[PDB]
């Protein structure tokens, strides 16, 4: 889940 | 050669990724694939030890990976990361300690809270906020940018330290 935002946040 | 089994852990933007690579090849990567979790090496010195850190930087999914469970079994200190620009990151923290208790068996499990980019302005999670959570786990809280490189290299070196008290 760190595999779809990435470099945004959620 | 003494070794220090660490792992990075915290929500998805809050810097993983930027904070382990600007620690092992000193370098500020704009953009790291979101699926990607890998361990990296390097040999440092902390306090005047020469040591070897092995750092997993956690990518959160769920497909099956031996290495992963390896780093959970065997982890000797963690890194709870959040971004101070969002607080949904900052309430995830807990999340993450009650799994490392899990994972452990213990409350007393060498830990570092840290509040990653301190470089931005925008700031919705303040010190003392975070100094309150730090003090009610009983853990050192480290304010570092992965950017500009500040307090990096203090974030891994005190986990070394609390590690180094846990080991006595
Ligand atoms: N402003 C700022 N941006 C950062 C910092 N560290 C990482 N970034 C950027 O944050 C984004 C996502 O973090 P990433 O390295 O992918 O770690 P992740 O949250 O574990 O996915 C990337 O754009 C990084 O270049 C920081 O300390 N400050
Ligand atoms: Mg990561």
């Amino acid at each position: 889940l760190y595999d779809v935002a990435g470099s945004d946040k959620y | 050669m003494t070794e220090y089994k660490l792992v990075v852990v915290g929500a998805v933007g809050v810097g993983k990724s930027a904070l382990t690579i600007q620690l092992i090849q000193n370098h500020f990567v704009d953009e790291y694939d979101p699926t990607i979790e890998d361990s990296y090496r390097k040999q440092v010195v902390i306090d005047g030890e020469t040591c070897l850190l092995d750092i997993l930087d956690t990518a959160g999914q769920e497909e099956y990976s031996a290495m992963r469970d390896q780093y959970m079994r065997t982890g000797e200190g963690f890194l709870c990361v959040f971004a101070i620009n969002n607080t949904k990151s900052f309430e995830d923290i807990h999340h993450y300690r009650e799994q490392i208790k899990r994972v452990k068996d213990s409350e007393d499990v060498p830990m570092v809270l840290v509040g990653n980019k301190c470089d931005l302005p925008s700031r919705t999670v303040d010190t003392k906020q975070a100094q309150d959570l730090a003090r009610s786990y009983g853990i050192p809280f480290i304010e570092t940018s992965a950017k500009t490189r500040q307090g990096v290299d203090d974030a891994f070196y005190t986990l070394v330290r609390e590690i180094r008290k846990h080991k006595e």
